[PDB]
């Protein structure tokens, strides 16, 4: 879902 | 400077299983959150991604490609493979390899997060075919007809790429479109050459076509057939 | 997924012009967005990483602005390397997805394609194929339909075509399309037409031939 640095 | 490289087969055969290779220099994957991803390109077609490697090792691909990749470092040798099982001849396409900064660090602390978000530097690309036919030369036909005039050769049924096609040993250059090769779903390829001239020229034209890969030479005087 | 769709997919301009292409993604990115220039036979180059930080020896005509869902590349002052296809890439969410790109090519005025349409040569019918070639010569834009009739049923599935690069005189395309179909089929009927939709045609122009007619 997110990328690895997301958030 | 960071350069990579890609590196495997350009021609593999339906149902085979293809290993590319992206060997890279300036940096290391164990450098902090770097990544090495996998993009390819289909000929005439728009960007693909396909997976990419962390040097923590974290690895994601393309939900779609998903059970036919798998990819793996190896962080002393410098080098990410991408492994994609039984490929298909929707599978050619240009692959490229590419580097994906960490974040920036600070005393070894991380501070900013914008340089990881585009893949920064590109492998010049590898292509490859795929299609399990055998070398093989062309057929070559005769593509016979403001007001200017057409004609042509059409370059059938060869493998692999590339072919040259000339018109009149090299003399006739205007007016000369040489169209890319389509890859046919039988495996082979085909293309059409053509040059437009005034009306009234209709001269001699002859096509000079060679695919080396075969040793096929053919010239083909073309003209306004009716005998 | 995720959709990355670019506007406009292709775009003339001329030398000086500032030119703007934009991304619109179906959910947010953030900022996580990346622009990129590829020229014919080259890889992508990174201009824009981060929607709008520029990258280290990029030249400054190149700006990028936006977040979220809406995204734009412009160039201030297009130079001659500028002529290329640009892309977009979302690197929130897996898979990093990128745009269709957008063509930027050498703005000329419209010209309508010169339309020919081949028959099979009798030698290539003794192999048992036949394939019906149509040109479209020396065109402006880029976009042209080509649409193949024989005995009036649409075609389909049973063509290929391929584009030339622009011209770098004319500034024109040229689009080869070819019909195959076995030298049976062939020979079961006898209009082989190729229609053309082309903006510099009024309406669209049908070359033709009789199969057999001598």
């Amino acid at each position: 879902a997110l990328d690895k640095w997301a958030s | 400077r960071i350069t990579l490289k890609e590196s495997g087969p350009p021609l593999v055969k339906p149902t085979q299983t293809l290993t590319l290779t992206c060997s890279f220099s300036g940096f290391s994957l164990s450098d902090f959150g770097v990544g090495v991803g996998w993009i390819r390109q289909p000929p005439g077609k728009a960007l693909e991604w396909l997976a990419i490697i962390y040097s923590d090792d974290d690895k994601r691909y393309s939900p779609s490609l998903n059970t036919r990749l798998t990819i793996t470092k190896d962080t002393s040798k410098n080098q990410v493979v991408l492994v994609m099982t039984r490929v298909s001849p929707v599978d050619t396409a240009t692959y490229f390899c590419a580097h994906r900064r960490g974040p920036t660090t600070l005393f070894g602390v991380p501070i900013a997060r914008g340089p990881v978000n585009a893949m920064d530097v590109w492998g010049q690309g590898i292509t490859v075919t795929i299609s399990s036919t055998s070398t093989k030369g062309p057929s070559v036909f005769p593509l016979a007809p403001g007001a200017a005039a057409a004609l042509g050769c059409l370059v059938k049924d060869y493998f692999p790429e590339p072919v040259t096609v000339s018109w009149n040993s090299g003399a006739l250059t205007s007016g000369v479109h040489t169209f890319p090769a389509v890859l046919q779903s039988s495996g082979l390829y085909s293309l059409s050459s053509v040059v437009t001239v005034p009306s009234s020229s209709l001269q001699t034209y002859t096509c000079n076509v060679n695919h080396k890969p075969s040793n096929t030479k053919v010239d083909k005087r073309v003209e306004p057939k009716s005998c | 997924a995720l959709q990355l769709t670019q506007s406009p997919s292709s775009l003339s301009a001329s030398v000086g012009d500032r030119i703007t292409i934009t991304c619109r993604a179906s959910q947010g990115v953030t900022s996580a967005l990346a622009w990129y220039r590829q020229k014919p036979g080259s890889p992508p180059q990174l201009l824009i990483y981060d929607a709008s930080s520029l990258e280290s020896g990029v030249p400054s005509r190149f700006s990028g602005s936006g977040s979220g869902t809406e995204f734009t590349l412009t160039i201030s002052t297009l130079r001659p390397e500028d002529f290329a296809t640009y892309y977009c890439q979302q690197l929130h969410f897996y898979p990093h997805t990128f745009g269709g790109g957008t063509r930027v090519d050498v703005r000329r005025t419209v010209a309508a394609p010169s339309v020919f349409i081949f028959p099979p040569s009798d030698e290539q019918l003794k192999s048992g194929t036949a394939s019906v070639v149509c040109l479209l010569n020396n065109f402006y834009p880029r976009e042209a339909k080509v649409q193949w009739k024989v005995d009036n049923a649409l075609q389909s599935g049973n063509s290929q075509e391929s584009v030339t690069e622009q011209d770098s005189k004319d500034s024109t395309y040229s689009l080869s399309s070819t019909l195959t179909l076995s030298k049976a089929d062939y020979e079961k009927h006898k209009v082989y037409e190729c229609e053309v939709t082309h903006q510099g045609l009024s309406s669209p122009v049908t070359k033709s031939f009789n199969r057999g007619e001598c």
